[PDB]
């Protein structure tokens, strides 16, 4: 067809036109050796280290900039490649740092691994070197210019992935340098993110700085829980502790970046963790005491109460087995009052059909649309790499963004419709030219974010956003699979825990109160015992000390997503697992087991022993959640339009206001993150100049 | 040693000590790292 | 001579492994993730089967770390999915795959940096 | 190219072609594949009904005369079907020369014992059956010889643990040596010393 | 099909009868064994000890795997005969210094992490 | 810079001290505990800052090829000193 | 030899973001005129000759110049500061009020 | 003793489901009209079979198998298992 016919070392193959030299030896599963070309940032061509030689051509191109000429003949061995190789290594080298022992990128140096590879093995340098001042960028990238290479990565990334540009070159030549030129901080939700893609110790993270080497580390491919998004991490370890989480490339969710929350909360697992059953005294205080007591104590006041009288409350960062679990043995005692700390509203279809609480569209989508309005959300620090993807495709295809909210900074501009929910009728109602502007767009979306659920006038706000939907769908008909209706989740757990039919919100607890409270990992402080009657046994189970721990009669240590192989369920309703990287620590258990083992004492054990069994039970109840890269689904938003036309909950005269209004709120908002030291110095930073 | 004496610093030691294996003062191999994982600290006020 | 044989593979019984290694045990089966800290992709060409995490303790003299699983170290590198399965289900392992993850083809421009109308024109350089 | 670069031998690399298709010609029935290496090393890769044949061609033929056993070994490579990889090296003094033959089999798969054609094999191949569970067919005794008594598994085989599933201890109450599953203090710590960067474009192989 | 070559027997009868041999021979074995290694076992307990690693692999459906499983207790057994062996080597067979690990769901709930 | 626990052991470099309740002080007991008393960062924060006239300095640990590898340290910096990143030894220009 | 100037920024009680600058109404008309020679939506190309205004009326250009420029611009200060330390003829330091340049290049030496 | 709970897992793409399909196309919407308190809950299923769930007090379920229904032989089986038989 369009195809061109090229040949790298001889050897032909077809390409698109105006498909770089770098991209075609890639083809043929060569890479070209390159510092500044990252294939996720815009060419710059600056380095210099990709030239290679076009046959019957005198000049060396520049593999990563130049596109492919039908017949030509890339030659990536010949002589001129590796003597041009040799010298753009000499030059790179020639004011470098003789500070590999120091340095914490030694066994992970691109600048290191290329000049063992394609570089000479001598020096024949005999001046000095330049050395430059140091930066300080915040409390997160350390920084060591003198290591730069000047691959311009860092400016590139701020500039087109971040939306921020703090970062520049000042000066020129020999003395050009990589910088702010000005005591400023880069403090952004995807800042971490320079340390991957600089090449050289120049960007290194501060919280890991010197406590491991590459070599020794294991990795284990895991998922992360910080947020909805379901980000692809690696976690390194180091004999049986946690070192630092890393970007996994996931193209459909993440691609190769991570937020910040996702990458230095980690040291949060480490402080206010709880290691041993613990009981109340005859004084009214938390004691440690055996497994066999604690369970004996809850299995006791299980077996007395039943139905209505026992209830649960899961927290955020619980897993699908966890809940399944709890669901079970609370049904196995007629109880249904298995609840969740985050408001989805009930009216209509509710969590019967999937279609009406998940993000239809998906991540993967946004990159198809070229108009999104969000409402009542703040997608930068609800979902940073929503937002990121958000900005890829208002970058590259001119993608069209509106917001009815309070003005936040998402990093890119923005139509800005105003706050009033009843906007959102006028959109409907079709008097707003927003409603023509969506008339006629092609692929059109609508995201909605759980956020703007939690007020009392959500059940309303959907009915809106929905009615808005029916309305293009209408209009516009159905192009076939484009899903317009999006809801934007921020917690791990509530996906899946809407999938087996938890009931989202905590009202059902106010309404009956309960005798015995379960809290699974709830911390967000939603019941306290003001809510409940007096003599109220509360069991939490979790793995740090939080709002839910000191308010509890018995505490159940259970294990982080770092520690067990576990099921999560992100806001496209895609499923994944983790994987162990470490044991729990002290007595901590995983926490379908505390379940199981407390279901064996009381004298209702389930019907699973082990994890294989309590995922075949989850794919019984929902099957779903055990295709674990699967995101397909069906629509049924007309279903769920009729069920929502049904009642007619009036809105409220409030603005639409996030939760994470600034910067400073985002760091902060879980029972890791909270426990981190790292946040609170992220915290300290963005509020203090200093 | 008494026509070229070694270099002098102050970290030598001045007193040679011999094989103490066998006698009180005797090394015994430690853990020379701090704590990796705090517990959580219940609070002292009884909660009702 | 040939005697024609029906069943499936299976050498249990001949490896030697005791029997709580090979019931209880679950490998992974997948192509490694790339390292983020480097572009080489040269670690990223075969497949690998690896063994479930077990506990690690801390020994009381000399704080090292104390394991007592066996195959807390054992990495197999396979050509192929379809031999790493092969090896595992004659082996009487239960495994997991993972499909391979490959970097989508991307088109890369760069006189787009210097778009007329375009959103894509670099500030800086 | 001169003073830190190994020096070739074309004279060598020829004479051993020449010899390895003369092979290859007089015993087409199992030879497979024949190679010189680039130090000038002849490998012959045959099929294993052939293991007794072209050995005892290469140990009585006049132009051959192998009458030397020097080494016969396995290697496990589990990604082939055909588990493990026979390599005998022979020597022929009366020429000057090395060859090596290889075959392959798998783990229920007999190898015709070669103890008739070389005496030197005998403990070659009970070390082969012990370190990688090869059988040997009508050998005279075959049995393990570096192991342990009542030893289980094969050590060398790739999945078989670098640390083993057993130790030993002296236990008092019993007044004997006993073995109990593997406990250690340090786990031997893994490295991933392996560069992301490749090394050797004359090895690379097509993208699939 | 499956083109499989067979070590000794074609199929399991002939796989079964070398398997009734070698049973015999540790059978007819038990005795002197406890005599010459001066074991402090009975006769029924080391015959119970045979019947146990015969029954261990009793699931086996492939003659060639049945042929591998009786050379190695032929093997074995030709070691115990000739006194390779030793007392301690008899005796790992019955695990007398190891401590019951429990099966059920709740002490292995109790004790640690692993299933 | 050697200091002692509430429990009368000496504390390390490290800052490593047995706890109250721990146990593992047993194995000192009727032995002694094995502690370096020339705490490194104490020696290093007493060596003078050398003042030199230019922007960027050199620092090699003394002895030439029996020091660390060569290392050049910038001193545009006055709110601070240039510290070498192997050695210690503190650097400055003249200044005030 | 060396340059000699630093390529960094630090506040001084002379010269940071609030040591006072501002365009005169004249130059103000002159900005104007400059802005409208480049087209439409590429109004940053007005960067080099804004800033050497901001030059000819203040002398020199402190740091709340290239922050007065970047703001009227509407274009990120880091480019304006990259601007301002690429090209020499900007004094991000105060010079004399007769600036002698000789040239010392090999025909001029 | 009483009906908690309702579980209907359809394939999306299967010959098998597709009468069941057609019953959520048309008479989802009235049974969930007629049964506001009554979680339904439609899921997606693995190339097995389309099933319906039941769950009734202290955890007890069974399980029918809705292959090759027809819409009216689902809602049929359906007011069976909403009313007191079967
Ligand atoms: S960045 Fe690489 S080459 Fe430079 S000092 Fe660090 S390890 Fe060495
Ligand atoms: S700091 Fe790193 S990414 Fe930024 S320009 Fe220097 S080498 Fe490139
Ligand atoms: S990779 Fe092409 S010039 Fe840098
Ligand atoms: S003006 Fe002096 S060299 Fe040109
Ligand atoms: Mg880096
Ligand atoms: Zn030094």
């Amino acid at each position: 067809s369009n195809l061109i016919e090229v040949f790298v070392d001889g050897q032909s193959v077809m390409v698109e036109p105006g498909t770089t030299v770098l991209q075609a030896c890639e083809k043929v599963g060569m890479q070209i050796p390159r510092f500044c070309y990252h294939e996720r940032l815009s060419v710059a061509g600056n380095c210099r280290m990709c030239l290679v030689e076009i046959e019957k051509a005198p000049k060396v191109v520049a593999a990563c900039a130049m596109p492919v000429m039908k017949g030509w003949n890339i030659l990536t061995n010949s002589e001129k490649s590796k003597k041009a190789r040799e010298g753009v290594m000499e030059f790179l080298l020639a004011n470098h740092p003789l500070d590999c022992p120091i340095c914490d990128q030694g066994g992970e140096c691109d600048l290191q691994d290329q000049s063992m590879m394609f570089g000479s093995d001598r020096s024949r340098f005999l001046e000095g070197k330049r050395a430059v001042e140091d930066k300080n960028i915040g409390p997160l990238v350390k920084t060591i210019m003198t290591r730069c290479i000047q691959c311009t990565r860092c400016i590139r990334f701020a500039s087109e992935i971040a939306g921020v540009d703090d970062l520049g070159t000042t000066g020129r030549g020999n003395d050009m340098q990589v910088g702010t030129y000005i005591e400023k901080m880069f403090m952004s939700e995807l800042s971490g993110n320079i340390i991957d893609i600089c090449p050289v110790g120049a960007l290194t993270s501060k919280p890991y700085a010197f406590t491991a080497r590459p070599w020794e580390t294991r990795k284990t491919e895991s998922i992360d829980v910080m947020d909805a998004v379901g980000s692809n991490i690696v976690v390194s370890t180091r004999t049986g502790e946690v070192m630092r989480i890393l970007p996994r490339m996931h193209e459909d969710i993440n691609e190769e970046w991570i937020s910040d929350k996702t990458r230095f909360a980690y040291d949060g697992l480490k402080r206010q963790r709880l290691t041993q059953p613990m009981i109340r005294n005859e004084k009214g205080l938390l004691t440690y005491t055996t497994w066999e007591d604690a369970l004996s104590r809850v299995a006791g006041m299980l077996q007395s109460f039943q139905g209505n009288d026992v209830a649960a409350i899961a927290g955020g960062l619980v897993d699908a087995e966890a809940l399944v679990a709890l669901k079970d043995l609370l049904n196995r005692v007629d109880s249904d009052s298995l609840c969740t700390e985050e408001v989805f509203p009930t009216a209509g279809a509710g969590t019967d059909l999937r279609s009406n609480y998940l993000l239809n569209t998906t991540i993967a989508g946004v990159e198809e649309a070229d108009v999104i309005l969000l409402v009542g959300t703040n997608p930068r620090f609800e979902a940073p790499l929503f937002n990121a993807r958000i900005r890829k495709s208002w970058l590259h295809n001119d993608l069209k963004v509106a917001l009815i909210g309070s003005p936040v900074d998402l990093t890119y501009r923005y139509d800005h419709l105003g706050d009033s929910p009843k906007i959102l009728q006028d959109i409907a109602s079709g008097n707003h030219p927003f409603s023509q502007i969506l008339k006629e767009a092609k692929k059109p979306m609508v995201v909605l974010g759980s956020s703007a659920l939690q007020r009392s006038d959500g059940t309303a706000i959907l009915a809106a956003v929905s009615n808005i939907a029916q309305n293009i769908r209408l209009s516009s008909g159905v192009t076939g699979d484009w899903k317009v209706m999006n809801i934007l989740h921020r917690i791990a757990s509530q996906v899946a825990a809407l999938d087996l039919g938890y009931k989202p919100g905590v009202e059902a607890i106010r309404k009956n109160p309960p005798k015995v409270l379960f809290l699974l990992g709830a911390d967000g402080g939603c019941i306290t015992r003001q809510d409940l009657p007096k003599d109220c046994f509360i069991i939490y189970q979790g793995h740090h000390g939080d709002v839910g721990a000191p308010m509890a009669d018995v505490i159940l240590p259970g294990a982080a997503y770092t520690e067990k192989s576990a099921t999560y369920v992100n806001t496209e309703g895609r499923a994944q697992q983790t994987k162990v990287a470490v044991t729990p620590p002290g007595l901590a258990r995983e926490d379908w087991k505390i379940i199981r083992a407390l279901s064996e004492i009381a004298g209702m054990t389930l019907p699973y022993d082990t994890l294989d069994q309590v995922r075949s039970r989850l794919e019984e109840v929902s099957p779903n959640l055990v295709r674990y890269d699967d995101v397909e689904g069906a629509n049924y938003f007309q279903q769920a339009n009729e069920l929502s036309k049904l009642v007619n909950q009036q809105l409220l005269a409030d603005p639409l206001v996030p939760p994470q209004l600034t910067i400073k709120d985002f760091y902060m908002t879980d029972s890791i993150s909270r426990a981190s030291q790292t946040m609170a110095k992220c915290v300290k930073a963005v509020t203090e100049g200093i | 040693p008494t026509t070229k004496p070694p270099t002098a610093r102050k970290y030598i030691w001045t007193n040679h000590k011999f094989n103490v294996s066998g006698t009180p003062q005797q090394y015994v191999p430690y853990s020379t790292t701090r704590k990796k994982i705090q517990e959580w600290v219940p609070p002292s006020t009884p909660y009702k | 001579q040939l005697i024609a044989v029906d069943e499936k593979l299976d050498i249990t019984t001949l490896t030697g492994v005791p029997e709580e290694h090979i019931k209880t045990r679950k490998v992974r089966i997948f192509v490694p993730a790339r390292n983020n800290m480097q572009s080489g992709v040269n670690n990223t060409k075969k497949w690998k089967m690896e063994f479930d995490t077990r506990e690690r303790w801390e020994n009381p003299l000399m704080g090292w770390s104390s394991t007592a699983d066996p195959l807390s170290n054992l990495v197999l590198t396979f050509s192929t999915k379809e031999d790493a399965v092969a090896f595992a289900e004659k082996n009487g392992w239960s495994f997991d795959v993972e499909e391979r993850k490959v970097p989508k083809p991307k088109s890369k421009s760069y006189g787009a940096n210097f778009s007329w109308n375009k959103r894509t024109r670099v500030s800086t350089k | 190219t001169r003073p830190t670069i190994r020096p070739r031998n074309d004279v060598v690399h020829k004479q051993l072609s020449a010899f390895g298709q003369y092979v290859a010609e007089i015993l087409p029935k199992y030879v497979q594949q024949v190679q010189v290496s680039c130090f000038n090393e002849l490998e012959i890769f045959i099929h294993p009904d052939g293991v007794i044949p072209v050995l005892t061609f290469l140990r009585d033929h006049t132009n051959a005369q192998f009458k030397s056993l020097a080494d016969l070994t396995a290697v496990d490579v589990p990604t082939r079907q055909n588990r493990f990889e026979i390599v005998y090296n022979l020597l022929s003094l009366r020429f000057n020369s090395r060859i090596r033959v290889k075959t392959y089999t798998d783990e229920l798969t007999p190898i015709e014992s070669s103890v008739t054609v070389y005496k030197a094999a005998n403990w070659y191949e009970r070390e082969i059956w012990d370190m990688f569970g090869v059988f040997f067919a009508n050998h005279p005794d075959l049995r393990r010889i570096l192991t342990d008594y009542g030893f289980e598994g094969h050590p060398f085989r790739k999945d078989f643990p670098l640390s083993g599933y057993v130790e030993l201890r002296y236990d008092d109450e019993v007044k004997r040596v006993v073995a109990e599953p593997v406990e250690l203090a340090q786990e031997f710590r893994k490295f991933d010393l392996n560069s992301p960067w490749e090394a050797f474009p004359a090895y690379r192989q097509p993208p699939e | 099909g499956t083109s499989v070559k067979p070590i000794f027997s074609r199929d399991m009868n002939e796989a079964k009868r070398r398997v009734r041999e070698l049973y015999r021979a540790w059978y007819r074995e038990v005795p002197n064994t406890v005599h010459l290694f001066q074991l402090d076992i009975s006769v029924k307990q080391g015959r119970d000890k045979v019947r146990e690693m015969f029954m261990k692999n009793a699931h086996v459906t492939d003659p060639r795997v049945v042929d591998l499983l009786v050379i190695k207790g032929k093997m074995e057994l030709e070691e115990t005969i000739n006194v390779w062996k030793q007392r301690t080597h008899i005796m790992r067979f019955f695990h007398e210094t190891e401590a019951p690990r429990p099966t059920d769901f709740l002490s292995k709930f109790y004790v640690g992490h692993d299933p | 810079g050697v200091r002692t626990s509430p429990t009368g052991e000496k504390v390390t470099h490290t800052g490593q001290a047995y706890d109250d309740g721990d146990y593992r002080r047993v194995r000192f007991s009727d032995r002694q505990k094995e502690v370096n008393e020339n705490f490194a960062i104490d020696l290093i924060a007493e060596q003078p800052v050398s003042e030199v006239g230019s922007r960027v300095i050199s620092c090699d640990g003394g002895g030439g090829a029996l020091g660390h590898p060569r290392v050049y340290i910038n001193l545009d910096k006055e709110t601070k000193t240039g510290t070498c990143g192997y050695c210690g030894l503190q650097f400055r220009q003249p200044h005030h | 030899g060396a340059g000699g100037a630093l390529f960094v920024h630090r506040d001084t009680p002379e010269n940071n973001p609030d040591t006072p600058f501002d365009f005169t109404p004249e130059n103000y008309k002159r900005i104007e005129a400059i802005v409208k020679n480049y087209p439409e939506g590429h109004k940053a190309a007005a960067v080099l000759p804004v800033l050497d205004l901001a030059q000819r009326q203040n002398g020199w250009l402190p740091i709340s110049a290239m922050n007065k420029v970047a703001e009227i611009l509407q274009v990120p200060p880091m480019r304006v500061y990259e601007v301002a330390t690429f090209y020499t003829m900007y004094n991000r330091k105060p010079v004399g009020k007769y600036h002698i340049q000789v040239c010392t290049t090999t025909p001029c030496m | 003793l009483g009906l908690r709970e309702i579980r209907i897992h359809l394939c999306q793409r299967s010959p098998g489901s597709q009468g069941v399909r057609d019953f959520i196309e048309k008479r989802y919407v009235e049974l969930k009209k007629a049964n506001p308190d009554l979680p339904i809950l439609i899921r997606e299923c693995s190339d097995v079979q389309p099933k319906l769930w039941a769950r009734y007090a202290f955890g007890q379920e069974k399980n029918v198998s809705l292959n090759n229904f027809s819409a009216d032989q689902v809602t049929r089986t359906l007011e069976n298992v909403l009313s007191g038989k079967a």
